[PDB]
RNA sequence: AGCCAGGAUGUUGGCUUAGAAGCAGCCAUCAUUUAAAGAAAGCGUAAUAGCUCACUGGUCGAGUCGGCCUGCGCGGAAGA
C-alpha cells in the first residue's frame, strides 16, 4: 500500500508509479510514499518551496 | 492491358475532375490484346517492345499509319503547350519556328517544376512496356534537389532570420527526420533527409525543432530491407540514422550553429475511435508499454486515458488503420487485446420540483449519540453553463441550523450529487434549496447532517423520478454535392436532430446534433456513403433528453 | 411477389390480369405492386 | 422566356444580405454563389428598402451570369 | 379510348420562426388570367427542382361509362 502525499493527485488504477519507504505513522498498514513526478505521476501544482521533492519544478520565475 | 482500357479517358478525367491540364508526352500503340507499345510524342517516334513480357530489349521504331493521324494532332498540341508561359518561345509557336527537341524537352520542365502541367504516359508494368520510357522521363522531365528553390524557414530567435536550405556540400549541416520505425534486429531505425551539409558516421547534431543535442550512431541506408552502412552522410540524399532518442517524428538535425528550417506537416485527425481491453491486466502493463512505444513512432495515431470511464481509447485514422494497428500487437508486439467499445457520459436529472422531503438521523442507544432534520427543494435548475451544476441557497431564517453545519450538510448533498443513485452517474442542473431545519444540541454533530440530507435528497429524488441526459455532440460534414439527402438520411436515422445545411465551393457542410452514444464507428459509414469523399468533424454540444428505450436499456 | 389471398389496386400503374384464371396485379412502375392469386 | 437553368421561388426577407446560413442550397443546390449573391443583392434590392420582407424573381443562366428583377412585399 | 396540345399569377400564403413551398398536418380551402386548371390525385424532395393527371383545344369517327338487384362459376383449398 501507498500514500500519495502533497495536494490532491490524479491517478486511478493503471499510472505506473515509482515506490519508496516511509511509514506515515498515522495510517497502519501503509509503509511507502509515492514520488510525485515519477514515471506516471504529475508533480504538484504551485508548490513553491520545497519543490525539490514533490517534482515541482524551478518556477519559470 | 486490361480490358476496357481508355488512354484518352483518363486524359479527361484529370481534367474533368482534377484539372491538370494533361500533356499526354506518351501514347500508346493498340488497345487491351492489341497494346504493342507507345509512340514517343518528343521525337515523334514510337516503340515497339520484345516479347510480351519480360521487356528484354526495345525496338526502335516509327508511327505506324494507323495512328498517325492523331499523333500528329496531339503533337501539334502538345508543341502548343511547349510554351504558354513564356513570350520567348511563344513567338517561336507564333512563327511556327521548329523549336529545338532537347530544347522544348526543357522548357515544359520549366512548367513542371513551375507546377502546372503534368507528364501523362502510359504502359503495362505486368507486359514490362510503357515503364521504361516512363523511367527515361523521370530524368528529362524531373526535378533534383538543385532544381527546387532552397526552402525558407526560421533559425530560433523570435525574428527566425528567414534562411535558405542550400544543398550545397558547403552550407551548414541540416537535415530532416521524416520517419521513425524500430526495427526488431537492429534498433531503432529512424529515417531522415539529408538536406543541407555532411558529415561522416557520428556527428553530435543540435535538434533545434524541439532544443535537442544528439549524436549520430551507424549511419545506414536501406535498400528495401537489408542494412547499407555509410560513412559521409552527403548532402541532398537520403538515409536511416541510428541510435537515437529524442528525435521523435518530423524533426530537423542540425549540429553547426545552424538552426532548424523547421517545418510542422502532421496534423491528421484521429476520426475512428474505439476501446479496447488486454487480458490478465498483467498484459495491460506491456500493453501500456507496447503502445507507447508503438503510438509514439507512428503519428495520427492516439491513445486517451479517459476521465469519466477510466478506458483505454484507441484513436486512428480508418477502419483499416486500426486493424493493422492492433493486428501488429498480437503479432510482432505480443498483445492480445479485446476490442470494445466507447462508454458514455450519462448524467442523472430530476425532472419534476419536489417540495418538502424532510431528511431525519436520530440514533441514540444511549452514550453519545446523533440527530439531524433538514428539508430541502431540489428543483430543475436551468441546464445552463453557470459552473453551480447544482444551485443552493441557504433558507434558513430563524435560526434553526447552526453556521457550522452549512458546509456538513451542503457536503451531504454534494457528495450524494456525484453518485446519481437512479444509474450511477453524476448529476446535473439542480435548484436545490434548504428552507427549513432543526438542530438538537450536542447530539447533533456535523456528520449526521451529511448524512440526514443525503438520504433527504433521495426521496425528493425518487420523488422526482428522474431522467438521464446523453451528451449531445455536434457534427459538421462534407459531401460535395450529389449525396446531400442520402448523408441527411443516414443522420436522421443515428437519432440525430437536423440544425442547417449550406452549399459552398464544390461541397455541402451540413449542420446537425447527434446524440454521440450513436457515433460509434460513425466516420466508416459516412465514406461508404460517399464513395469516401467526405469527411467530418464532431465535438460536444451540450448533455440532451435521454430515449426512453434504451433508458430502460442502458441500466445494467 | 406477395400471395395474399385478396388482391388490390394499389396505384395507378396497378392492373387486373385474369391470365390462367388467377388473378393477378401488375405494375408498370412498381415492381412491389407485383403480388398474385387473391 | 428561361427554362430549367436555374428557377427557384425564394427571398421572403429582403432585408438582409450575405444569406449563407439560411439560404444556401436553397438556389445553391443548383449553381449559385453566396458572397456574390448578396452583391448583387445590393446592387439593387437596396434602392427600394432595407428591412421589408421583398419577394424577387430568381434568374440564372448556364453562362454563370445570374441576376434578378424585384418586386413589392407580398 | 388512343394520337398531337396545354395544365397558369400573388404564392416561399402563415405557424411549431430549423423547414414541411400544390405534395406531414393542421388553417383557409381565395380571388383573379382564364380554350381549362384544384392554391392540388399520384410518382419525385432535409426543404426545393423534377414527372404526370385531373379539367380543357383539335384530330377521329361512332356509342360509351358507373353503381344496385340477383343466376351460375374461379381463387381461398396442404397429410401421411
Amino acid at each position: 500500500t501507498s500514500y500519495i502525499g502533497g495536494e490532491g493527485h490524479n491517478l486511478q488504477e493503471h499510472s505506473v508509479i515509482l515506490i519508496r519507504g516511509g511509514r506515515v505513522k498515522d495510517l497502519p498498514g501503509v509503509r511507502y510514499h509515492t514520488v510525485r513526478g515519477a514515471l506516471d505521476c504529475s508533480g504538484v501544482k504551485d508548490r513553491k518551496q520545497a519543490r525539490s521533492k514533490y517534482g515541482v519544478k524551478r518556477p519559470k520565475a | 492491358d486490361r480490358m476496357g482500357a481508355n488512354f484518352l479517358k483518363v486524359v479527361n478525367q484529370i481534367k474533368t475532375r482534377l484539372g491538370a491540364n494533361p500533356v499526354p508526352l506518351q501514347l500508346a500503340i493498340g488497345a487491351e490484346e492489341h497494346f504493342t507499345g507507345v509512340v514517343d510524342l518528343v521525337k515523334m517516334k514510337a516503340i515497339n517492345w520484345n516479347d510480351a513480357d519480360q521487356g528484354v530489349t526495345f525496338e526502335y521504331e516509327d508511327i505506324p499509319a494507323d495512328m498517325v493521324e492523331l499523333a500528329n494532332e496531339w503533337h501539334q498540341n502538345l508543341i502548343e503547350s511547349a510554351a504558354e508561359a513564356s513570350e520567348e518561345l511563344m513567338e517561336k509557336y507564333l512563327g511556327g519556328e521548329e523549336l529545338t527537341e532537347a530544347e522544348i524537352k526543357g522548357a515544359l520542365r520549366q512548367r513542371v517544376l513551375n507546377n502546372e502541367i503534368i507528364l501523362v504516359t502510359c504502359g503495362s508494368a505486368f507486359k514490362n512496356k510503357g515503364v521504361q520510357a516512363m523511367l527515361d522521363a523521370v530524368i528529362d522531365y524531373l526535378p533534383s534537389p538543385v532544381d527546387v528553390p532552397a526552402i525558407n524557414g526560421i533559425l530560433d530567435d523570435g525574428k527566425d532570420t528567414p534562411a535558405e536550405r542550400h544543398a550545397s556540400d558547403d552550407e551548414p549541416f541540416s537535415a530532416l527526420a521524416f520517419k521513425i520505425a524500430t526495427d526488431p534486429f537492429v534498433g531503432n531505425l529512424t529515417f531522415f533527409r539529408v538536406y543541407s551539409g555532411v558529415v561522416n558516421s557520428g556527428d553530435t547534431v543540435l535538434n533545434s525543432v524541439k532544443a535537442a543535442r544528439e549524436r549520430f550512431g551507424r549511419i545506414v541506408q536501406m535498400h528495401a530491407n537489408k542494412r547499407e552502412e555509410i560513412k559521409e552522410v552527403r548532402a541532398g540524399d537520403i538515409a536511416a540514422a541510428i541510435g537515437l532518442k529524442d528525435v521523435t517524428t518530423g524533426d530537423t538535425l542540425c549540429d553547426p550553429d545552424a538552426p532548424i528550417i523547421l517545418e510542422r506537416m502532421e496534423f491528421p485527425e484521429p476520426v475512428i475511435s474505439i476501446a479496447v481491453e488486454p487480458k490478465t491486466k498483467a498484459d495491460q502493463e506491456k500493453m501500456g508499454l507496447a503502445l507507447g512505444r508503438l503510438a509514439k513512432e507512428d503519428p495520427s495515431f492516439r491513445v486517451w486515458t479517459d476521465e469519466e470511464s477510466n478506458q483505454t481509447i484507441i484513436a486512428g485514422m480508418g477502419e483499416l488503420h486500426l486493424d493493422i494497428i492492433v493486428d501488429r500487437m498480437k503479432r510482432e508486439f505480443n498483445v492480445e487485446a479485446n476490442v470494445g467499445k466507447p462508454q458514455v457520459a450519462y448524467r442523472e436529472t430530476i425532472r419534476q420540483k419536489v417540495t418538502d422531503v424532510e431528511g431525519k438521523h436520530a440514533k441514540q442507544s444511549g452514550g453519545r449519540g446523533q440527530y439531524g432534520h433538514v428539508v430541502i427543494d431540489m428543483y430543475p435548475l436551468e441546464p445552463g453553463s453557470n459552473p453551480k451544476g447544482y444551485e443552493f441557497i441557504n433558507d434558513i431564517k430563524g435560526g434553526v441550523i447552526p453556521g457550522e453545519y452549512i458546509p456538513a450538510v451542503d457536503k451531504g448533498i454534494q457528495e450524494q450529487l456525484k453518485a446519481g443513485p437512479l444509474a450511477g452517474y453524476p448529476v446535473v442542473d439542480m435548484g436545490i434549496r434548504l428552507h427549513f431545519g432543526s438542530y438538537h444540541d450536542v447530539d447533533s454533530s456535523e456528520l449526521a447532517f451529511k448524512l440526514a440530507a443525503s438520504i433527504a435528497f433521495k426521496e425528493g429524488f425518487k420523488k422526482a423520478k428522474p431522467v438521464l441526459l446523453e451528451p449531445i455532440m455536434k457534427v459538421e460534414v462534407e459531401t460535395p454535392e450529389e449525396n446531400t439527402g442520402d448523408v441527411i438520411g443516414d443522420l436522421s436515422r443515428r437519432r440525430g436532430m437536423l440544425k442547417g445545411q449550406e452549399s459552398e465551393v464544390t461541397g455541402v457542410k451540413i449542420h446537425a446534433e447527434v446524440p454521440l452514444s450513436e457515433m460509434f464507428g460513425y466516420a466508416t459509414q459516412l465514406r461508404s456513403l460517399t464513395k469516401g469523399r467526405a469527411s467530418y468533424t464532431m465535438e460536444f454540444l451540450k448533455y440532451d433528453e435521454a430515449p426512453s428505450n434504451v433508458a430502460q436499456a442502458v441500466i445494467e | 411477389m406477395k400471395v395474399r389471398a385478396s388482391v388490390k389496386k394499389l396505384c395507378r400503374n396497378c392492373k387486373i390480369v385474369k391470365r390462367d384464371g388467377v388473378i393477378r396485379v401488375i405494375c408498370s412502375a412498381e415492381p412491389k405492386h407485383k403480388q398474385r392469386q387473391g | 422566356a428561361k427554362k430549367v437553368q436555374a428557377y427557384v421561388k425564394l427571398q421572403v426577407a429582403a432585408g438582409m444580405a450575405n444569406p449563407s446560413p439560411p439560404v444556401g442550397p436553397a438556389l445553391g443546390q443548383q449553381g449559385v454563389n453566396i458572397m456574390e449573391f448578396c452583391k448583387a443583392f445590393n446592387a439593387k434590392t437596396d434602392s427600394i428598402e432595407k428591412g421589408l420582407p421583398i419577394p424577387v424573381v430568381i434568374t440564372v443562366y448556364a453562362d454563370r451570369s445570374f441576376t434578378f428583377v424585384t418586386k413589392t412585399p407580398p
